[PDB]
């Protein structure tokens, strides 16, 4: 094992249109394309 | 422990006694080792009023644990 | 390079506030309904009623007076 260093249809990828309530954290998630 | 209830079973039978024996000591997590709750097959909403109560000695436990279910999207974390 | 588009949107949605929130609630519920948003465009003023002041009280812009108009048709 390395040692650790000291030093370092096809979905769209968006946030949901509707949010429901107020405080819902926006989440990137896989979306339809419609 | 009524979440899959095997009667004939001796261990899910012996399991209640050392749930008793844990209960005994004053410990708050007794249901801890009944079978279902361990597999995280079952759980309870009480466990949420616990992370309330947490909230007054670490003020942190209800941040840590949104960020950990994705309940606040903090960029970087 | 999306997600530097990704992390731009990103650092947006999360600075943005909670006046926000509520006014894209309202104006995504309008364009559902058909309605435009323009229009939509908070209340720093505080009000009180002073009952039969003394005359010598001073009058301020915006004030509303209180009138017993006598009967028109009289």
């Amino acid at each position: 094992i390395a040692p650790v260093l000291e030093l370092a249809v096809e979905y769209v990828k968006g946030y949901p249109p509707n949010s429901p309530y107020i405080g819902s954290s926006p989440t990137l998630c896989h979306l339809l394309p419609v | 422990r009524f979440m899959q209830f095997r009667a004939k079973d001796s261990y899910s039978l012996a399991l209640s006694k050392l749930e008793k024996r844990e209960r005994e000591n004053g410990s708050n997590l007794a249901f801890m080792f009944r079978l279902p709750f361990a597999a995280g097959r079952v759980f309870s909403i009480s466990m949420l009023d616990t992370l309330l109560y947490q909230s007054f000695v670490k003020d942190y436990m209800i941040t840590i644990t949104r960020l950990l279910l994705g309940l606040d999207t903090t960029p970087g974390s | 390079a999306a997600a530097e588009w990704i992390s731009q949107q990103r650092l947006s949605l999360y600075r943005r506030s909670e006046r926000q929130e509520l006014s894209e609630l309202v104006k995504n519920r309008m364009k559902h309904l058909g309605l435009p948003t323009t229009g939509y465009d908070h209340q720093n003023t505080l009000s009180y009623v002073l009952i039969n002041p003394p005359p010598d009280t001073r009058l301020e812009p915006s004030d509303i007076v209180y009138l017993i108009r006598s009967d028109p048709l009289a």
